[PDB]
């Protein structure tokens, strides 16, 4: 896709745009990644804001991360220490996925999904529609 | 050669449209233990442009942001960033010899040409910098309707300017939407120029230091170290260099600088030590000089070269004045009254900064006595700044002529 076709560049410029902001149902309070790569460690110190904006757990995210990523981090007073170097966009890209498979309802889009546990099986889900997607993915 | 930065990309646009955030996002991961320079408040941030072997996309990162595989080194570049509309303006007009292209960051959520956005395009226009890329940022804040209306605006703004053929890339410096396209465009537009390394070396010293610290070893603990931008030729470990204005002496006349010579012991470029450094990025030269002479950035503003082959040092200066039509400011500040005989102007040339006294007037040309000798090649552009209250405002620029 040539740089001179702004139009195609624009749709491709919205599809990377997060859910909460991208489409119709907009949880909209998700403030973006704040990353600080100190020495040889990455630290997203806006973490609590992300999790508390997504109304998901703090450690339920640290995990989804160290999974999609291969580093080790610990949580603390609303920040997070990652063991390697990670550009804000690498992390910005994973949080985007989390919201997609752990914070939104794929039947009726809704930031109102919530994590449920009905068998040793994690099925988490929508308080608005009632769909109970099996999410461990 | 080295994998050091090959080109300098200036990050210009409104101070708030996102230039600062985009730079950090692209450079954060190539940081070791920015600035305000001392003369110009310019900062140099390197970034390795890489290509993901698996998905084929570009980024500024070691590991593909997306698929997760290892990316390959394609090139290393250095962005020039600076909080402060003026400082960037000054650095551009003065050291236009430093940039090789520029990325104009314009916010999509604001009418296109902001007073500050025009000034930059104005400066880029004056220094003939045509290798530009336009980054319409914050696309995450305007529906596709407003977006296309901004695009058109940008298009009408650049027509008949040096950025007339510059792409306009919709991006989210915050979410990184289309950073892969942007990074790739830096390779498409803004490629490493053909430079003849054999030309005699010229480096504009941005900073000078004393890396010494009561760490205390007395041996071959380092001498003075200078940091600057090679703009012509190349420096090589073991080279004998001649520094410019030079070190001050004791009142024969009143103040006199003699040009000093030293030997390069080391050279840092890209984070590592090399045996030969080239333009693009910042270069840290190691000398056999007395750290007592480079401490506190006293050497800042000087030029380095091969003994004999350097620019002429000046003590007086006539210029071909060209006042600027500035839009950012308040009406007072704005309609600049022309320079007057006896005014004390602020001058910026290369990385040198000095005060000058107007001692002559002509038709669009003036004379000035220099507070500090400045090593410069004639025909080089000099940034002229007038005070206006407590501050220093850029009112125009001059062209070095011979007296
Ligand atoms: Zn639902
Ligand atoms: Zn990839």
């Amino acid at each position: 896709i040539d740089y001179y076709d702004y139009e195609k560049l624009l749709e491709k410029a919205y599809q990377e745009l997060p859910e909460n902001v991208k489409h119709h149902k907009s949880r909209f309070e998700v403030p973006g990644a704040l990353v600080t790569i100190e020495g040889n460690k990455t630290i997203i110190e806006n973490f609590k804001d992300i999790a508390d904006a997504l109304n998901r757990d703090p450690q339920h995210l640290l995990k989804f991360l160290l999974r999609e990523i291969a580093t080790a981090g610990t949580l603390e007073g609303r920040r997070v220490v990652l063991q390697g170097r990670f550009t804000p966009y690498l992390i910005a890209n994973k949080l985007k996925k989390y919201i997609k498979e752990y914070v939104i309802c794929p039947v009726c889009g809704s930031p109102d999904t919530k994590i449920i546990k009905r068998d040793r099986f994690h099925f988490l889900k929508c308080e608005a529609c009632g769909a109970e997607t099996p999410i461990q993915h | 050669k080295t994998r050091q930065a090959e080109v300098n990309i200036g990050m210009v646009g409104h101070v708030d449209h996102g230039k600062t955030t985009l730079t950090k996002a692209l450079t954060g991961v190539w940081t070791d233990t920015l600035r305000r320079g001392i003369t110009i408040k310019i900062g140099f941030a390197d970034a390795e442009i890489r290509r993901c072997s698996n998905c084929g996309r570009y980024s500024t990162s070691p590991i593909c942001p997306y698929c997760g595989h290892e990316t390959e080194f394609i090139r290393r570049v250095s962005f020039i960033d600076s909080p402060g509309h003026e400082a960037l303006m000054t650095t551009m007009l003065a050291g236009a010899s430093l940039m090789d292209g520029a990325i104009l960051v314009i916010a999509a959520n604001e009418p296109c040409p902001r007073p500050q956005t025009r000034e930059h395009l104005m400066a880029l226009q004056i220094i003939g910098q045509k290798n530009i890329i336009i980054a319409q940022n914050k696309i995450e804040l305007v529906d596709k309707e407003k977006a296309l209306e901004n695009y058109r605006q940008i298009k009408e703004f650049i027509k008949g300017t040096v950025a007339e053929n510059a792409p306009i890339i919709p991006i989210s410096a915050l979410h990184g939407a289309n950073i892969d396209v942007l990074v790739k465009a830096i390779e498409e537009f803004i490629p490493t120029p053909k430079r003849d390394s054999n030309k005699p070396p010229k480096m504009l010293v941005l900073r000078s230091f004393d890396v010494n610290k009561p760490g205390t070893p007395p041996e071959k603990l380092v001498g003075g170290v200078l940091d600057g931008s090679i703009v012509q030729g190349k420096l090589k470990v073991g080279d004998e260099i001649e520094i410019r204005p030079g070190v001050p002496y004791e009142e024969h006349g009143r103040i006199k600088y003699e040009p000093i010579t030293t030997e390069i012991v080391s050279l840092q470029a890209g984070g590592q030590f090399v045996e030969e450094a080239y333009p693009g990025g910042l270069v840290g030269i190691g000398t056999k000089l007395d750290p007592y002479l480079t401490k506190g950035d006293l050497m800042a503003g000087n030029v380095v070269g091969k003994p004999g082959k350097l620019p002429p040092v000046w003590t007086d200066l006539r210029l071909e004045v060209h006042l600027l039509e500035r839009v950012v400011g308040t009406e007072q500040e704005l309609n600049v009254e022309p320079i007057k005989r006896k005014e004390v102007l602020l001058l910026n040339v290369g990385t040198a900064r000095t005060m000058g006294l107007v001692t002559a007037l002509g038709k669009d040309e003036i004379e000035l006595k220099l507070q500090i000798p400045v090593c410069a090649e004639p025909g080089e552009r000099v940034a002229i700044s007038r005070q206006i209250g407590s501050r220093w405002r850029l009112i125009g620029y001059g062209i070095i002529k011979e007296l």
